[PDB]
This record gives C-alpha cells, structure tokens and sequence, in this order.
DNA sequence: CATGGGTGCGCCAGACAGGG
DNA sequence: CCCTGTCTGGCGTCCTCTCACCCCATG
C-alpha cells in the first residue's frame, strides 16, 4: 500500500523475494551459458543465504 | 458396399504412399535423355520388381461414404447420391438449388 | 499498401464483415483505398438424382464464392497488428499480401 | 607465468573498479606482476604474491578474491568459462541473415507487429529478396512478406 | 532510471570443547 | 570418559495519546 504522498511503502517481505528471484534467475542464466566452478560455488553460496 | 473392395482400396493408398512419389524418379528422369545404355534399360527392368500396386493408376477414387466406384465427384469426395442427400440437408456449405 | 484479399460464400456476410475491416483500420490508420467487388467464381455440379435409369432428372446446383479488396493504403505498423492479428467472423477466407 | 584470478566488486561500479585497479598498479609499479584487467566479477591476469594479493584488496570497491580458501586464493578452474565466452562472440559477432529457404520450410518471425511467431514459407523471392510466410494470426495464417533477417530460419 | 550495495544487561541453560 | 570452562541463544508488564520520517544516485 502507498502513504500520503504516492510513493509505496514496500514490505520487507517484497525485499526479501525479490532478492531470491534476482539470485535464482542470475544462477538460472549460470546453468545456460554459465560460467566456471568458483563462480557458480558463490552464485549458489549467494541464494543459500538468500 | 463389398468391404473388402473398401480394404483393397485402403491398402493403395498406402503403397503409393510409400514407394510412389519417391519411386517415381526411375521413370522421371532415369527415362529421359541422359546415359540412356543398360543404365536406363535397368531402370526399366528395376520398376517392375516393385509390386503392381503401388502406381496411382491403380486407385479407384470410390465415395468417402459409401465406397461406390461410379459417379465420383472430385471436389467433395462423395458419390452423387451422397452428395445430394447431404447438400439438401446442409452439410455442405454455400451450396444451394440455383438456377441462372 | 498491403492487398486485402477475403473470400467467403455469402454475399451478406462477406459484405457486411468488410465494413467493420475498415472500421478497424480508419479508426488507427485513417486512409483505405475502398471496398472493392472482385468478380465471383460460380462453380457448377449439375449431376443425377435416381439412384438407376432415369438419366434425365437432374438437379443443377452452383456454389458461388465471393471475393472483396478494401487494399488499405498506410502501412503504420498500428494499423498493420488491427488487421492481420485482429481476423473476424469465422467461416470467411481472409488473406494479405503486403 | 601469470595465471587468472576472479575479483569481486560492488557490481554496478566495475569499470571505476577496472580504471583505478590500472592506475593502483601503474602508482605501485609492479607492472611485471599484471597482464590483462577483463570486463560484477572482474577477471585479473596476475601472480600470487601476499604483496599483490594486498595491493588488489587495496583497490577500492573491492571485496576480495573468490577461491577455495583466503590464504592461497584460487586461479580459474574453467567449466563453463569457455562457453560464456563463445556466446558473447557469437552475440557481438556477425549475425547471419537466413538466406536459405524453400517452399514448405518453416520460418520464425521476431521483426514488426509479427514478432514472435513462427510460420512457413509458402513463396520465396531472392530477386526481390523477400519471403513470403504467413503468421498464424488467430489461428488464421496472415500470408505476409518479411526479409530474411526479418525472420529466422526454423 | 532503477537497482543494489558499536564498544554501558544480566541470569539461565544446555551444547560444545577442554582439559583432567 | 568425568568433570570444567566457554560460547551462543532466549527472555524480560498491559492499555492509550500525539509527534516525526521513511534508499542514494547518476552515467
């Protein structure tokens, strides 16, 4: 929901799945064309503590 | 009308559409004017060792309904009987009496 | 620019489904040649009616098929989706060339 | 022999990262310690020296090293890297038009108001290098004419 | 424009080492 | 293995009434 003046006030909840989609879908793209060992070990260490 | 002439017809259409317009090229062109020696004279030879099924000759073209050889009608598939019975009813679109 | 070729078998329907074509495309692209009249193919099957003898009771029947132009003259691609995505009245033969 | 090493960065300030990594190694003059800087992960040609090691820590907007351990950090163990690679070329490479088509051959649109839709091609024209194809439209397949790089061979 | 990158609390209690 | 020290977690009263302020930043 918004407050008075129109710009949203955004859950911490949105924050949180937003950063698991960003991460997911970065991790997504490193299984298609991908990229070496140590960078999907921290791409997969990134969405874990996500 | 006669089953097994609706299954002999059915089994045509099968073998002119496995050998035929595939095997259709030793007369295309192995018949026309090229190394026309035993080259062609083998080809020649080598069409009559496929069945005598086969070639597109061989097909009837009954009725879609009621397999009858005589009064075909290449624009609906149907014999004539078939096709009026069906037309008078509206099974057939656009078609009507008519009359110029 | 872009030949609106359609055909269907009645003359009610086809004429009457080529005035919301243009409606659909002078509402966005403001600029249609007009409707065109193309001259019908009259098919014939003149063919038996007894099932035996009697080869002289006929009955002449004839499809007619229509065809309409409107050949819209402005190719904004606005106007090019409100016709070749946006296909009405089903049973009535529609094909573009551009 | 210098081997490759992958840096972190706050991602979204990787150039000012590569930039002052340049001028970082051009200020503390170990120029025969650093080959190549490759662009949010910045790849470094290098040697392993605990000085170099701190000397790219030091950088600014860095993180740190990504590897097996802090200690002895780890150089590339390629898996995919190839493969990333070959893709941006094939991207920023040449991209060839589908010229070859025949009647009867399905083709894929991603050009106009057509965008996104496959169709095939009942009629060709090389001498005016148009192909026409028709888009099924509402299920009506829209007969219309694109060019070879204004649609794919499917 | 749109995303992503301090150093003043105190007790209980049980799990994890650490001797013992 | 049997006791001893450490290391992290879990927790701490209820209703109300105003106020003020909520992500830069930038090529």
């Amino acid at each position: 929901v918004p407050l008075d003046g129109g710009r949203f006030a955004t859950s911490d909840l949105n924050d949180l799945y937003r950063r698991v989609i960003n991460r997911n879908n970065r991790l997504k793209r490193l299984l298609d064309l991908a990229a070496p060992d140590i960078i999907v070990r921290n791409e997969k260490r990134m969405l874990q503590e996500a | 009308a006669k089953q097994s002439m609706k299954a002999r017809e059915v089994k045509r259409v099968a073998l002119a559409d496995k050998y035929f317009a595939k095997r259709a090229e030793l007369k295309a062109i192995i018949s026309d004017v090229n190394a026309s020696d035993e080259d062609r004279w083998n080809a020649v030879l080598k069409l009559q060792t496929l069945p005598r099924d086969s070639s597109p000759s061989r097909q009837r073209n009954r009725c879609r309904q009621t397999g009858r050889p005589h009064g075909f009608l290449r624009k609906f598939g149907l014999s004539r009987i078939k096709v009026r019975e069906a037309a008078m009813r509206g099974e057939i679109p656009g078609l009507k009496k008519a009359s110029w | 620019r872009i030949r609106i070729r359609l055909k269907a078998f009645d003359h009610r329907l086809i004429d009457q489904a080529t005035a919301e074509i243009v409606e659909t495309a002078k509402r966005t692209g403001a600029q249609v040649r007009g409707p065109i009249p193309l001259p019908t193919r009259k098919e014939r099957f003149t063919v038996l009616i007894s099932p035996h003898v009697n080869k002289d009771a006929r009955d002449q029947y004839e499809i007619r098929t229509h065809l309409r132009l409107v050949d819209i003259v402005e190719p904004t691609e606005k106007t090019v989706d409100a016709l070749m995505r946006l296909d009405l009245a089903a049973g009535v033969d529609v094909q573009i060339s551009l | 022999k210098k081997r490759w090493y992958v840096v972190q960065a706050f991602s979204g300030f990787e150039g000012r990262v590569a930039t002052s990594l340049r001028e970082h190694i051009k200020l503390h003059n170990m120029e025969d310690l650093f080959g190549e800087v490759m662009v949010g992960y910045v790849l470094v040609q290098m040697v392993m020296n605990d000085a170099s090691w701190h000397l790219v820590r030091s950088v600014p907007r860095v993180m740190g090293f990504i590897g097996g351990t802090s200690d002895r950090p780890a150089p590339i163990s390629d898996k995919e890297v190839d493969a990333i690679m070959n893709r941006l070329q094939q991207v920023g490479d040449k991209p060839r038009p589908k010229t070859l088509f025949e009647p009867g051959e399905m083709v894929r649109v991603n050009d106009g108001p057509f965008a996104d839709f496959n169709g095939v091609v009942e009629e060709v024209d090389y001498e005016k290098s148009r192909l026409k194809v028709s888009v099924s439209i509402f299920g009506r397949a829209t007969p219309v004419e694109l060019d070879f790089s204004q649609v794919e061979k499917a």
